[PDB]
DNA sequence: AGACAGGCTGTGTGAGACAGCACGTAGGGCCCA
DNA sequence: TGGGCCCTACGTGCTGTCTCACACAGCCTGTCT
C-alpha cells in the first residue's frame, strides 16, 4: 500500500495543479487543451530569469523603503530630499559592509547594507514613568515628572513613595504594594494624594505591576505609571 | 478486439502529452539543460508560480538596477495567502542554502520550522501593512560553505521585513528575509547569562559611556533599560528564548553620570554541543549615538 | 558523522545496559545480559497490562448485556472510584445504577453518563470501561452595563441577579466615584488583556456603602481579537 | 601479526554477531521479526523490556480491547519504554518501530515544551499531543517520509518508584468521518460564532437555530468557565482538535446545561488554510435551576 | 621503565531494501443516435 | 434508444538513494624482561 498511495498522492498532486492553471489563465476544457492554451499564453508572454531588473527593483522598493547610493530617485519619497551624515558619526563613516547611523531628512536613522566593489542600499527600519524596588524605593524617574509634580528626578530617588504620600493612606499604600508583589504581574490602580513641591496635594492614580524576568520569572522591580486627574 | 485498440489510442495521448510538457518545460525561462531533466510536477509548479507573478506584476505600473541583488543583504521572497513562494531571488542559495528551482512554488509552511506556522499565519492574514518578525527557515548550507543533504538540514533564523499587497482581491506579501550573523563568524560586544545577567563586556564600553565592565558583571540589565522600552525588550527577549537569534529596535541605555545612548542589540544564543541545551546568551550591541541629556540624572545608579 | 552518531548511540546503549543488570568487556556484558535473560510473545502479561491500565486512569471494568441491560460482572476497581460494592451491582441492571435523565440516553447506545459524578464510558459491542462565597463573578460590555452576574452576587451584595442586569456599574456606582470607574474601564479597554484592580464603594440591597475591589480584563477574541466582554471579580 | 590482528577482528565480530543473534531470540518477539532485527533495535528493545520489568516488579485480556486508546509509558527522559500492541490500529506505526525511541522524535516540535512541563515532577495529567500517524483515511500504511499528524487526548498519572508517566492516548474522531438524542452537531466560523446547528438543539434548551447564525458563542458560556474554555479553544487553534472539559452554557429561559465539546478545525484541500470549526457538543445534563436568570440574552 | 600483544576507537566501502518518476493497461462517462 | 471515443485510476519497470554492517588503520593499556 506504500507504492499505491504515492501514485494516488502524485495524481492528486498533478490533478490539483491542472485545475489551478486553468483558473490562472483567463483564456472546463480537457487537460490537453488546458496545457495547449497555457503553452499559447507562454508563447504570448515569452517576449533566462523569472523577473527583469525593473520588476526586481519594484519588488525591493515595495517590500522595504530603500534607495541605492554609491543616487536613486526613491530618496525623495522617503527622506524628503560625510556632509549628509551626523557630525558625531563622521568617524564611524570614515572607517566603514553594514552600518546604522543618522542622515539628513530633526535627524532620522538610516540602515545601510552593502559590499565594497562602495555600493549599498539604505532601508528604513500628564503622566510620568518611574521605577521602584520591592518596597518602593525610587529606582528610576523620567523627565515627564517635572511637569507632573514639579519635583526634579534627583530629589525623588532614594526616598520611599509612602513617605511622599498622606499619612492616612500609608496603610492602604502598603497593602496595595503587598498585593502588587503577590499577584505576580497584575496591574493595580489606586487613588491617592501626591504632594507637590509647593506642598499642594494633587489626586494621583498609581498603576504598579511587578516586572518578572522572561526566563526565571524573578521580580526585578515594579513599573509605576502615574496619571493626574 | 476492444482491448488492443484502446492501448494504441491510450499510448497516443501520452506521446502527445510529453512533447506538450517538453514545450512547456522549454517555455520556462530556464537554461535548456535544466528544463530537459525537469519532471512534470516541477514544470507545473514553476509555470503556475511564474504566471501568478506575471499577473501580479502586470497589475503594477538602467544599468543601476542590476546591482540591487548583490548589494541588498537579503533575498526577496513573495508569499500569497496560500503560502507559496511564487518568487524567490536567485541568490537564495548564498544565504539560505536551498536553490531557487527547488523552492519556487513550494509551500512556505513546509520549508520553515513547524513552530513558526502560527506566526506566519498571523502575519499573512489581513490598517498598517508593515511586517517585521523572525522566521526560522530550513538551511542546507554548512558553516564551511559545503552544500549538504536536505534530509538532515538545520534551522536558520531570518529577520523578515515587508508589506502586504492587495492587487486587483488577491493578496501577496513581499518579504525580504535577512540572515543574522553569528558573532563567532563575523560599537561594542558583550555576553550574557542564560537568565540574562551580565557575564562579560568588551572594554570598548568604557569609552562610549563611562561604564566600567567590572561593575557590570553580576547585575541584571533590566535596571539599565529605560522604562519606555521595557515591554519592547521583553518581547524581544521572549523571541530570544523561543528562537535563538533576534534583533532589537532602537532603545535607550542609561549612561554613568547622566543621559542615555541609543543602541541596537543583535543577540544570539549559544548551545552546548555536548548536551544540546542553552548555556549562554551572546549579544552584540551597536552604539549609534552619544550621551543625550547628560545634565539630568534618571536612575539611582546614575 | 552519521556513522559516528551510531557508535555514540551504541556506546550509550552499552553504558545503559551496564547499570540495569543486577550483577568491562562488551562481549562479557552482553553475556551477563543474556544470562540474566535466561534467568528472567508480549512485553507484558495480562495482569501487568491490567495494572498499568488501572494506574493510568482511575477507571474500572464492567460488562452489561445489551439484550436486557442486566449486570453480569463488574471489576473490583469500581469501589475505589464510585465508592460502591460489587454485590449491589450483581443481580441488578445498568438502568438503576445511572442518573434517571440519562436512562433513555444509554438505550440508544462511546457515550457519557453520570453515576452524581460524570463517568466517561468507552467500549465495544457488551465490554466497556468506566472512566472518571466572599466574591462573585460578573460580566460587562465596553460601556460597562451589567451583561451577566452569577448567583453568588446574592451572597456578596444581597441583590438578586434581576436587579443588576441592564443597569451600568457607573450608574450603580457612587456619584463621587463615577469618574474613577469610567477611567478604570477605559484603562482595561486600552490595555488589551492586562488584569487590573480597582477599589470602590458598592451600594448593597439595603442602600449602605461598602468597600469593593474588582479585577477586570477584556475578553479578546482568540482569533479576531474583537472584544467580547469584560470579566470582573468583585471581592468582598 | 597484522594478518593475525585482522583475523582477531573477524573473530571478535563472530562472537559479537552471535550474541546479538541469540539475544533477540530470548525477547518475547515473533521469530520472523527477531531474526531480522539489527543491533540497535534489539538493544533498544532489551533496554526497554528490562525497564518495564523493573517498573512492574517495583476477563483480564479485555482491559486493552475495551479501551479506544493505547496505554503509553514515558520516563523522565522521554523513553517510549512500553506501548500496547494496538498502536498499529491508530498510528499505523508498529510497536517494534516505536518501543525505546525518544518521545521527542515522534511528536510535533511545538508539543515538546508541554511534554517537558507535564513530565516534570498534584500528579494527574491531561494534555493534547500531536503524535505522528502513518494511516490514511482508507487504512493504508505509509512510511515515515509522508506521515501525517494526529492529536491524541493524553490522560495519566505520574508515579514515583525512578519515575515514569503512564499515559492513555486516544484519538479525536473526525466529525466528517464518524449522534443520539442528547448530542447534537454544530459548525462555527473562524471567529468562533455560530454558523449552523442541528435540529436537536431546540428540545434540549429551547434555542431556535434561526437567530443563532452570526452571534458569537462566548456570550452563551457561563462566566465561571470562561478561562478554561478560552485555554481549550486556544489549544484547538494551535493543535487542531480538542475535547473540552465539562462547562456550563446558558439556555434561553434560564439555568445551564453541562456540555462537553470536541471541536475540529477543517482545512481546505487546496489552500491548507483554516476554513471552519466543527463542534460535536455533548449535552450530558438537563437544565438545573430553571427559575433563575443569568444573562441579558436569557431576559429576552 | 621500555617494548610487545591485546583491547578500544575512527573512517571508508559494499549491498539488500526502498522511495520516485514514468508508462502500459483497463474501467466510466460523454453526447450523441 | 444504439454501442464508439475518450477521460482517468492502477500495477509495473527502471533508476537513484538509504541505512546497515564489515573491514582496516590508529590510539590506549596490561604484562614481560
Amino acid at each position: 500500500e506504500n507504492h499505491s498511495e504515492i501514485e494516488r498522492r502524485r495524481r492528486n498532486k498533478m490533478t490539483a495543479y491542472i485545475t489551478e492553471l486553468s483558473d490562472m489563465v483567463p483564456t472546463k476544457p480537457d487537460k490537453l487543451t488546458i496545457l495547449r492554451m497555457a503553452v499559447s499564453h507562454m508563447k504570448s508572454l515569452r517576449g533566462p530569469s523569472f523577473l527583469t531588473d525593473q520588476e526586481l527593483k519594484h519588488l525591493i522598493l515595495e517590500a522595504a523603503d530603500g534607495f541605492l547610493f554609491i543616487v536613486s530617485d526613491s530618496v525623495t519619497p522617503v527622506l524628503n530630499q560625510y556632509d549628509q551624515v551626523h557630525p558625531d558619526d563622521v568617524d564611524k563613516l570614515r572607517e566603514q559592509r553594514s552600518f546604522i547611523c543618522r542622515m539628513r531628512c530633526h535627524f532620522v536613522v538610516v540602515h545601510c547594507t552593502g559590499y565594497i566593489k562602495l555600493v549599498a542600499i539604505g532601508r528604513l527600519q500628564t503622566e510620568f514613568i518611574s521605577r521602584h524596588n520591592i518596597e518602593g524605593i525610587f529606582t528610576f524617574v523620567d523627565h515627564r515628572c517635572v511637569a507632573t509634580v514639579g519635583y526634579q528626578p534627583q530629589e525623588l530617588l532614594g526616598k520611599n513613595i509612602v513617605e511622599f504620600c498622606h499619612p492616612e493612606d500609608q496603610q492602604l499604600l502598603r497593602d496595595s504594594f503587598q498585593q502588587v508583589v503577590k499577584l505576580k504581574g497584575q496591574v493595580l490602580s489606586v487613588m491617592f494624594r501626591f504632594r507637590s513641591k509647593n506642598q499642594e496635594w494633587l489626586w494621583m492614580r498609581t498603576s504598579s505591576f511587578t516586572f518578572q524576568n522572561p526566563y526565571s520569572d524573578e521580580i526585578e522591580y515594579i513599573i509605576c505609571t502615574n496619571t493626574n486627574v | 478486439r476492444r482491448k488492443e485498440k484502446s492501448r494504441d489510442a491510450a499510448r497516443s495521448r501520452r506521446s502527445k502529452e510529453s512533447e506538450v510538457f517538453y514545450e512547456l518545460a522549454h517555455q520556462l525561462p530556464l537554461p535548456h539543460n535544466v528544463s530537459s531533466h525537469l519532471d512534470k510536477a516541477s514544470v507545473m509548479r514553476l509555470t503556475i508560480s511564474y504566471l501568478r507573478v506575471r499577473k501580479l506584476l502586470d497589475a503594477g505600473d538602467a544599468q543601476m538596477n542590476c546591482f540591487y541583488l548583490k548589494a541588498l543583504d537579503g533575498f526577496v521572497m513573495v508569499l500569497t495567502d496560500d503560502g507559496d513562494m511564487i518568487y524567490i531571488s536567485d541568490n537564495v542559495n548564498k544565504y539560505m542554502g536551498l536553490t531557487q528551482f527547488e523552492l519556487t512554488g513550494h509551500s512556505v509552511f513546509d520549508f520553515t520550522h513547524p513552530c513558526d506556522h502560527e506566526e506566519m499565519r498571523e502575519m499573512l492574514t489581513h490598517q498598517n501593512t508593515q511586517r517585521s518578525f523572525f522566521l526560522r527557515m530550513k538551511c542546507t548550507l554548512t558553516s564551511r560553505g559545503r552544500t549538504m543533504n536536505i534530509k538532515s538540514a538545520t534551522w536558520k533564523v531570518l529577520h523578515c521585513t515587508g508589506h502586504i499587497h492587495v492587487y486587483d482581491p488577491m493578496t501577496c506579501l513581499v518579504l525580504i528575509c535577512e540572515p543574522i550573523p553569528h558573532p563567532s563568524n563575523i560599537t561594542f560586544l558583550s555576553r550574557h547569562s542564560l537568565d540574562m545577567k551580565f557575564s562579560y563586556c568588551d572594554e570598548r564600553i568604557t569609552e562610549l559611556m563611562g561604564y566600567e565592565p567590572e561593575e557590570l558583571l553580576g547585575r541584571s540589565i533590566y535596571e539599565y533599560y529605560h522604562a519606555l522600552d521595557s515591554d519592547h525588550l521583553t518581547k524581544t527577549h521572549h523571541d530570544m528564548f523561543t528562537k535563538g537569534q533576534v534583533t532589537t529596535g532602537q532603545y535607550r541605555m542609561l549612561a554613568k553620570r547622566g543621559g542615555y545612548v541609543w543602541v541596537e542589540t543583535q543577540a544570539t544564543v549559544i548551545y552546548n554541543t555536548k548536551n544540546s541545551q542553552p548555556q549562554c546568551i551572546v549579544c552584540v550591541n551597536y552604539v549609534v549615538s552619544g550621551i543625550i541629556q547628560h545634565d539630568l540624572i534618571f536612575s539611582l545608579q546614575q
